[PDB]
């Protein structure tokens, strides 16, 4: 019983996790590169 | 020989001297790990330049599981075998009594352990014999008697005898003065306790799954 | 050498554990998991209350 | 009648198949020397093919018996809804999910992608354990572990152990042959195999296999 | 080097059976060790498998991007008539031939068998060049030539060039996996892939893949 509001909602909880993961990977890609 | 993981990496602080010892720590909650002690900061605001805590100051306070006399927190630490054995044994004995009592009450009366309170606050019918009490007096008598029992069981200072007391009163038949016989009886009791705790957890999950009786669930199961 | 009460004898092991704190990380990552779940919970109830997230059993009609 | 040494019984018979593929003379169960392609001249590759044949046999026994059993139960004394191993997949989308054992009081499972995700996680963990051991005993044999996997201890005598090896791989080759039979008749008859057995018992000679021979006509 | 050597990132992580098959221990990019079948026990055969895999990867990149492109162009700013790679083949037979970009101001070739003949001639010449080594660079390596047909030539620093080797192989395996996905979707749904992505975004929990799971039944 998923409405279209919840349908387009859960992609945002996906997308914010992808943004924070991109932040963390941008940290790891240059931080442990330099050190 | 008969571990939960049969011939794998054993935990260091589990050997087999305890009866139900099968080398079971993925979490390591019984670890002998120390505790880094940080002193108090300079909380004297009479003078200038107060400071903060002290990093790697003390020798980190080698943890001990010796039972003290203080009625509030006797063992002085929680993470240890000298508390966890007693907690497992007491939870297992209450779970054995409760799991037997729910089945016997459902078999005799026909009312679940869930719905027993709704049929026993209006009438105190132990198998339909109409006891004279009421709920307030039941709570008073229950609290004062079980409280006296618990304040008398905490008074024992032997860390062995806080779960394995022995003597004359509780071992009525003296069948635990032997070495290997009592070891076999303890390692049987702990397995029956581990079964009963998991099955009362199953009773709770069946109660969460829209009502049960441990045979009312079977009446649902009937086909 | 202060003042002694029976409550002063009772409550002392509660005021005994001064500084026994863990080295390493401890339960920090699990704490972070609970914090993220709590933030998602607040986001859920906020969008329900704003009705940017329409559900089935939620009426929002000022009527029940 | 010994299945080992130089005197193993060939698949042919008294024709001992002169000029054998010479890279196997006994020493392993199931050896008949039937290597016509000869894909395993290298012994490491040959060991890998032993591993792969063993794992496929031990899957194929369960894949056989799970496809036999519920049709027998539904014909004998129960009802399962869609008791045929074709429509066992489509049982989920039918009414309200898959009711196991034909009972609408037990499992009653939906959310097929969640079931698949649970299956992926569980099978990945048990295969990652299966390859290099870890728990469940030290990783000791990629072929025949049997430390806790033989909890009755039938690996005591090595001669009887080799006998059980030979019985194991004979029965495994039979199961792997039978499952390919199921997969071919799955396309051919579109029916249950016990129904096919009853149809053969009805018509042993006039509807046996060649009635279903004019299907794939372009 | 973390990417390849004694401590390469093996293909199953902690459960990656950390004692490789001894016929390969690093020495080449893209090496994890996933030859469980053992089909490359001989080093010359293993060299042939690299020779085949790198060429399939380098065709798989262009085969991926050529199918990603035209529906994105049709969404953004163009139209092609039939902008879908399914019916792109019949566009020469459509009305008067095919129009690249949908533009009859450029090539617009007809006589599909003559275009096939030109394709056969030019591909035979360039594949013979790739095999032996001829003009526009003499053959020195069948896989990593590196000569004046590199207008930038990033093979100067050996460590960064090995990193580029690893990146090329990883993108190649990903392109192969993607094109296998395109082929299986071409079998199943009969729809454009970006259309399939939009349909899954429209219906995630019902039109995922198991809606198209009752098709190949008897
Ligand atoms: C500490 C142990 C203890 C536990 C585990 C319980 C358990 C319970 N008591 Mg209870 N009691 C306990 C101690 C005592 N009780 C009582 C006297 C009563 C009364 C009078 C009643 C209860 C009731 C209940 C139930 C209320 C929640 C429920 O319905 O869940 C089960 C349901 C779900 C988990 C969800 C099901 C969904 C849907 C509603 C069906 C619950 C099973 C009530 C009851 O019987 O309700 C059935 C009730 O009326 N108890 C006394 C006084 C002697 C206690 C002494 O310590
Ligand atoms: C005495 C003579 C003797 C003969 C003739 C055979 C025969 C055979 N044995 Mg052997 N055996 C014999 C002795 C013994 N065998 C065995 C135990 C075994 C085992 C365990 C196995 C064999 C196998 C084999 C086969 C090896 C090659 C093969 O796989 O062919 C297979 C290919 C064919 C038979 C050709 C197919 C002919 C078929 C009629 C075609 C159908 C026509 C279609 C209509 C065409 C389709 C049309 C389409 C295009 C539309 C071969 C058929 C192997 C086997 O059976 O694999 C299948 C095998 O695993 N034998 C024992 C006991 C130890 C024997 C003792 O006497
Ligand atoms: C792994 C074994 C397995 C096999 C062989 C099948 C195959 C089947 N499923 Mg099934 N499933 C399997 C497991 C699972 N399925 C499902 C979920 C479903 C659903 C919802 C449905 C099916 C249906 C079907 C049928 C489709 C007919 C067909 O596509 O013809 C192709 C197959 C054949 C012609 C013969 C089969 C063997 C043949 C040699 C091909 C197999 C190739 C490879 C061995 C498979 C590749 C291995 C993988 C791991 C890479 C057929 C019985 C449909 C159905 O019910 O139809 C009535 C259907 O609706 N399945 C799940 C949960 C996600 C599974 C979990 O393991
Ligand atoms: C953490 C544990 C871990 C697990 C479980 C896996 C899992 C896997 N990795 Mg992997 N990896 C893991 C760690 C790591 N990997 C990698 C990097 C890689 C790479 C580069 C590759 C893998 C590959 C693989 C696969 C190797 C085995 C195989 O071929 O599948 C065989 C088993 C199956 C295919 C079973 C799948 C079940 C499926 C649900 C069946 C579908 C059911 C159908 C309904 C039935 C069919 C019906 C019929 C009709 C068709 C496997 C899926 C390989 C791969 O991706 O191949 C595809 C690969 O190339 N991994 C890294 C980085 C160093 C890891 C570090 O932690
Ligand atoms: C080599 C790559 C190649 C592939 C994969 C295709 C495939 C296709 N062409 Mg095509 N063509 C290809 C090259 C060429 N075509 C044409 C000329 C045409 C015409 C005129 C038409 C097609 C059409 C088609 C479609 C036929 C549907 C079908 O048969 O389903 C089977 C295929 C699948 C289900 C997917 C693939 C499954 C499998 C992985 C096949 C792969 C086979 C091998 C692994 C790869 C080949 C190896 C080579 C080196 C021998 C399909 C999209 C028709 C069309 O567009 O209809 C709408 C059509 O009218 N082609 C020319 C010029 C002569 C080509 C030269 O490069
Ligand atoms: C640090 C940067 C940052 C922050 C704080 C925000 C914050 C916000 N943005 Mg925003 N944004 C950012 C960067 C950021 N943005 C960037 C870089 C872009 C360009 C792509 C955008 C483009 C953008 C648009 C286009 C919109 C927003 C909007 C919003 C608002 C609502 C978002 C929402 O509901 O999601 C809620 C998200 C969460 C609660 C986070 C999910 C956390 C849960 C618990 C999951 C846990 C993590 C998950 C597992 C992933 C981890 C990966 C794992 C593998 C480890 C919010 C104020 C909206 C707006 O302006 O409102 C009008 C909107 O429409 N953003
Ligand atoms: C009848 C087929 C058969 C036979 C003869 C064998 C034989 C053998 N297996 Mg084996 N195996 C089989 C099927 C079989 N297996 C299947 C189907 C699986 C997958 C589950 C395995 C998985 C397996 C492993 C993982 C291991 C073996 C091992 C062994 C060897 C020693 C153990 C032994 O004596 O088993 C004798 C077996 C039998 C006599 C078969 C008895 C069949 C009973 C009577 C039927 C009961 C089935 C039951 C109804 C199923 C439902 C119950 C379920 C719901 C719980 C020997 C080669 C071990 C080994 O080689 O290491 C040393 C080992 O580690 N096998
Ligand atoms: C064009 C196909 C092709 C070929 C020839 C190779 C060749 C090779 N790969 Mg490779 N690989 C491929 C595609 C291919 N790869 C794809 C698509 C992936 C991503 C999943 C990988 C991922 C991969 C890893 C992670 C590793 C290799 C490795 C190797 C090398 C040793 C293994 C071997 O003997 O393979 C010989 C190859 C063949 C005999 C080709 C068989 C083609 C079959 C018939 C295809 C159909 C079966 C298939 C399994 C069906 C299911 C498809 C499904 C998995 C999507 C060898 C050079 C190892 C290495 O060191 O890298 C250099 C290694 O660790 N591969
Ligand atoms: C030796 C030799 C020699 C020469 O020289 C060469 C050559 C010829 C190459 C060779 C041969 C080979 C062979 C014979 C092979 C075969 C194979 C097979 C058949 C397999 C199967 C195999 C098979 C198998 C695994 C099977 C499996 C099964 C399964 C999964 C199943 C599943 C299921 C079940 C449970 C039930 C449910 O309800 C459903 C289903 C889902 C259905
Ligand atoms: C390694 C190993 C190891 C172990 O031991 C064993 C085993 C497992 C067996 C193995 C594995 C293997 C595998 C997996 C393989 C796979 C492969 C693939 C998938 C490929 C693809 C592959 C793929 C590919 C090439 C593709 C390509 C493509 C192309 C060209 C395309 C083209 C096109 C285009 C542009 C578009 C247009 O309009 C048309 C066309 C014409 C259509």
């Amino acid at each position: 019983a998923v409405t279209p509001s919840l349908k387009n909602f859960l992609g945002s909880l996906i997308a914010g996790a992808t943004v924070l993961g991109g932040i963390a990977l941008a940290i790891t890609a240059v931080s442990k590169f330099d050190k | 020989d008969a571990l939960w993981l049969p011939n794998t990496t054993r935990p260091e602080w589990l050997d087999g001297s305890l009866p139900g010892d099968r080398g079971f720590d993925p979490l390591g909650l019984s670890k002998p790990s120390e505790f880094v002690v940080i002193g108090v900061d300079e909380n004297d605001q009479n003078a200038a330049k107060n400071n903060k805590g002290s990093v790697e100051a003390i020798v980190q306070a080698t943890p001990d599981e010796v039972s003290s006399e203080n009625r509030l927190a006797p063992y002085s630490e929680v993470f240890g075998l000298a508390r966890f054995r007693e907690c497992e044994l007491i939870h297992g004995r209450w779970a054995m009594l409760a799991c037997l009592g729910a089945l016997v009450a459902e078999a005799t009366t026909g009312v679940s352990w869930v719905e027993a309170g709704k049929v026993e606050l209006d009438g105190a019918s132990y198998a339909g014999l109409s006891l004279p009490f009421s709920i307030t007096q039941l709570i008073w008598i229950e609290v004062i008697l079980v409280g006296g029992a618990e304040f008398y069981r905490n008074s024992e200072t032997n860390p062995e005898k806080r779960c394995y007391p022995g003597g004359v009163f509780d071992p009525l038949k003296l069948a635990s003065e032997d070495e290997e016989r009592a070891f076999r009886l303890k390692t049987a009791e702990i397995k029956h306790a581990r079964l009963a705790m998991v099955s009362f957890f199953g009773y709770g999950v069946q109660a969460l799954s829209t009502g049960e009786g441990a045979l009312g669930s079977l009446a649902k199961f009937a086909d | 050498p202060g003042l002694v009460t029976p409550l002063g004898t009772l409550l002392r092991p509660l005021n005994s554990e001064a500084g026994k704190v863990l080295p390493g990380w401890g339960t920090t990552v699990l704490m972070a998991v609970f914090i993220l779940l709590f933030a998602a919970f607040l986001l859920i109830i906020l969008e329900i209350y704003n009705s940017s997230l329409i559900l089935d059993d939620v009426s929002m009609s000022w009527e029940t | 009648i010994e299945f080992y040494g130089p005197n193993r019984a060939k698949w042919l018979g008294p024709y001992s198949e002169n000029a054998t593929p010479a890279y196997l003379t006994g020493e392993f169960p199931g050896d008949y020397g039937w290597d016509t392609a000869g894909l395993s001249a290298d012994p490491e590759t040959f060991k890998r093919y032993r591993e792969l044949e063993l794992i496929h046999a031990r899957w194929a026994m369960l894949g056989a018996l799970g496809c036999i059993t519920p049709e027998l139960l539904a014909k004998s004394g129960t009802q399962f809804g869609e008791a045929v191993w074709f429509k066992a997949g489509a049982q989920i989308f039918s009414e309200g999910g898959l009711d196991y054992l034909g009972n609408p009081s037990l499992v009653h499972a939906q959310n097929i992608v969640a079931t698949l995700a649970v299956q992926v996680i569980l099978m990945g963990l048990v295969e990652g354990y299966r390859v290099n051991g870890g728990p469940a005993g030290e990783g000791l044999d990629p072929l025949y572990p049997g430390e806790s996997f033989d909890p009755l201890g039938l690996a005591d005598d090595p001669d009887t152990f080799a006998e059980l090896k030979v019985k194991e791989i004979k029965n495994g080759r039979l199961a792997m042959f039978s499952m390919f039979g199921f997969f071919v008749q799955a396309i051919v008859t579109g029916k249950g195999p016990i129904q096919n057995l009853d149809d053969h018992l009805s018509n042993p000679t006039v509807n046996n296999a060649f009635a279903f021979a004019t299907k794939f006509t372009p």
